[PDB]
């Protein structure tokens, strides 16, 4: 649920 | 699964890191020199917010980082982000004695740092660091190695990472040898550079305390991303 979790994937 | 990072030559490691460098972002085009908490922290927040996106994509390009689990990458970035913003700032400010180059169109002096309770001390620390870099004649290739070390080292204690760190040490030495330094000069310079990382850590810690304070004060808007990065330091 961390934004960082998403950004690191993209 | 063997990491591609360790198979790189020194020159290749250096090329990879130079190529991964984020660009230097600008601040707003308003030429008003900030002389208040609101103005200054407003501009610093916006800049930090944008730099973070470039930092995240930079980290993915640091050899070895990609071999980490997602959770480990998150932890390393959470621990290190302020140190990384700060060393970047110090590096950009080198050629500007007495000045902090937050952006090419945003240079702050210590007299402006005084505009935030508790800021001038951190400004002075940053300026002393920039001055140190300058008198050492720190090179761009050296800078990128140091930034990568911070990424990988800062959250490490909270084997692959260590091997990668050694690889970066090898690369720093390679650079000093390439530049003609004697053996003694190499180990001394290595030591000097790495000791500055202690101070960069210190500045991050103090800054984090200051940002939490500002967070609680709640006038300078913080993005959800910055809040999460900050909350990670509890
Ligand atoms: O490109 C950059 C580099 C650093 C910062 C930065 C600070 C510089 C000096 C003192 C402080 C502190 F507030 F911690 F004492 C700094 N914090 N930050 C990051 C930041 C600033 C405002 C809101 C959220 C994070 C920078 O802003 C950009």
């Amino acid at each position: 649920h961390k934004i960082l979790h998403r950004l690191l994937q993209d | 699964k063997n990491s591609l990072a360790l198979s790189l030559t020194a020159d290749q490691m250096v090329s990879a890191l130079l190529d991964a460098e984020p660009p230097i972002l600008y601040s707003e085009y308003d030429p008003t020199r900030p002389f208040s908490e609101a103005s200054m922290m407003g501009l610093l927040t916006n800049l930090a917010d944008r730099e973070l996106v470039h930092m995240i994509n930079w980290a993915k390009r640091v050899p070895g980082f990609v071999d980490l689990t997602l959770h480990d990458q998150v932890h390393l970035l959470e621990c290190a982000w302020l140190e990384i913003l700060m060393i970047g700032l110090v590096w950009r400010s080198m050629e500007h004695p007495g000045k902090l180059l937050f952006a090419p169109n945003l240079l702050l002096d210590r007299n402006q740092g005084k505009c935030v309770e508790g800021m001038v001390e951190i400004f002075d620390m940053l300026l002393a660091t920039s001055s140190r870099f300058r008198m050492m004649n720190l090179q761009g290739e050296e800078f990128v190695c140091l930034k990568s070390i911070i990424l990988l080292n800062s959250g490490v204690y909270t084997d692959h990472i260590h091997r990668v760190l050694d690889k970066i040490t090898d690369t720093l030495i390679h650079l000093m040898a390439k530049a003609g330094l004697t053996l003694q000069q190499q180990h001394q310079r290595l030591a000097q550079l790495l000791l500055i990382l202690s101070h960069i850590r210190h500045m991050s810690n103090k800054g984090m305390e200051h940002l939490y304070s500002m967070k609680c004060k709640n006038v300078v808007p913080l993005s959800d991303l910055l809040l999460e990065m900050l909350d990670a330091h509890r």
